[PDB]
């Protein structure tokens, strides 16, 4: 447990900035695309019980 | 490498308008060592 | 010699699995499958293979900061460490990475297909020499081996082999392939391999010809 | 064990006061990816997620 | 106690400078750089095959 979520702890900061640069460029889209791909919401939301 | 580097450079100032101060100090200190590499190639040519 | 801009080509890749090498290329028909699949190409001897689209191109060549450059607004050789852009010959679309779901390894499939990405945001590719013989900034011998890389996704085009057929995606590892000269710039007026023509007989009007549609004898 | 002490120090190279610095962060997810064995195996691998 | 006629016999005679020529001792790269040839360590039961 430790581990997975310590990861995904790593992974949520690691988010590529807050909307100052999100809202008015590109090139942060494009690892924000990423990180979304590997960790689906549907089971996301579900772990939270 | 060196060349690829400057184009390099280029390509990042390509669609601004004004070079500031520190686009300008660095840069000289490229093109100034690529001129000493360019003497050094003579010299091993000339004197047939 | 050397590749060169403007230059059709064909991917490459071997997987055996039959205990025998079995050479298999890339190819998809365009119109109506945004998809992409394999054809073998083992039994030539026996089995004539579909290379009508098969056939690829070369248009754009850059170093990545060219590129990134450009994406916010002649003929050269190819180098290691450059971007490229390929293009479909037959069906005129761009070569791309798709988003959707598919394939066995799923995970960070993200399954290959080409739709009409002019727009630089996902359809370029980095290449990479595979052993440490080659390196950076080093002209492309033909005939060498390569490793492609997403400019976008940043994932290695996979062969990814599965409990059914064998599928391409980019999501776990490296895939060996190795490039091929299809042909280059001909010359004007002289006939060259693999083009679409007629058969004329005779001294001004005839021509070779099948039977007409709509007909029994199935066309013989 | 072994692995939640790595990662325990890259939370502290990615961001450094209020989820900043993005530099150093961008490079991180763009290697980490490249090696995918990094993941441990019960997800983002071939077999299962 | 007597005679033994011996014929000679020309082995080789002043070489070329920077060519290869047959009953020399060399290595054996594969390569660009740092790869050669060789055999299975020493103290082993392969027998060097």
């Amino acid at each position: 447990m430790s581990f997975y979520a310590a990861l995904i702890d790593l992974l949520g900061r690691c988010a590529p900035e807050m909307h100052l640069i999100q809202a008015g460029k590109g090139e942060a889209l494009r690892i924000r695309a990423i990180l979304r791909s590997l960790v689906p919401l549907d089971d996301l939301v579900g772990i939270i019980s | 490498r060196l060349q690829e580097s400057i184009s390099d450079f280029y390509w990042y100032y390509s669609g601004k308008d004004v070079i500031e101060e520190q686009g300008k100090r660095n840069f000289s200190k490229a093109m100034s060592v690529a001129k000493q590499v360019f003497n050094s190639l003579t010299e091993y040519i000339q004197g047939p | 010699q050397f590749l060169r801009t403007d230059d059709e080509v064909v991917l490459q890749c071997s997987a055996t699995v039959l205990k025998e090498q079995l050479k298999l290329c890339l190819a998809a028909e365009g119109f109506g499958n945004r998809l992409c699949f394999l054809e073998p190409t083992s039994n030539a001897q026996n089995v004539p293979p579909d290379l009508a689209i098969c056939c690829f191109t070369l248009e754009q060549s850059l170093s990545v900061r060219a590129l990134q450059e450009m994406l916010a607004n002649g003929h050269r050789t190819l180098l290691y460490g450059h971007a490229i852009l390929l293009r479909h010959a037959h069906s005129r679309m761009y070569l791309s990475c798709l988003t959707t779901s598919r394939s066995m390894t799923d995970k960070l499939a993200f399954d290959v297909g080409l739709q009409e990405d002019a727009t630089g945001e996902a359809c370029w590719w980095t290449m990479h020499p595979a052993s440490k013989q080659r390196s950076e900034g080093e002209k492309v011998r033909v005939g060498d081996d390569l490793i492609l890389v997403s400019v976008s996704s940043e994932r290695y085009l996979h062969l990814s082999t599965a409990s059914g057929e064998l599928q391409v995606d980019a999501s776990f590892m490296q895939t060996l392939w190795n490039m091929n000269p299809i042909c280059s710039c001909c010359e004007e007026g002289y006939v060259t391999g693999g083009h679409v023509l007629r058969l004329f007989h005779g001294h001004m009007d005839e021509c070779l010809t099948i039977s007409a549609a709509d007909s029994d004898d199935q066309r013989r | 064990c072994g692995g939640e002490r790595y990662l325990d120090f890259l939370r502290f190279a990615v961001f450094v006061n209020g989820e900043s610095v993005e530099e150093n962060a961008n490079v991180v997810v763009r290697l980490l990816i490249r090696k995918p064995e990094c993941f441990g195996p019960a997800l983002r691998g071939e077999g299962g997620s």
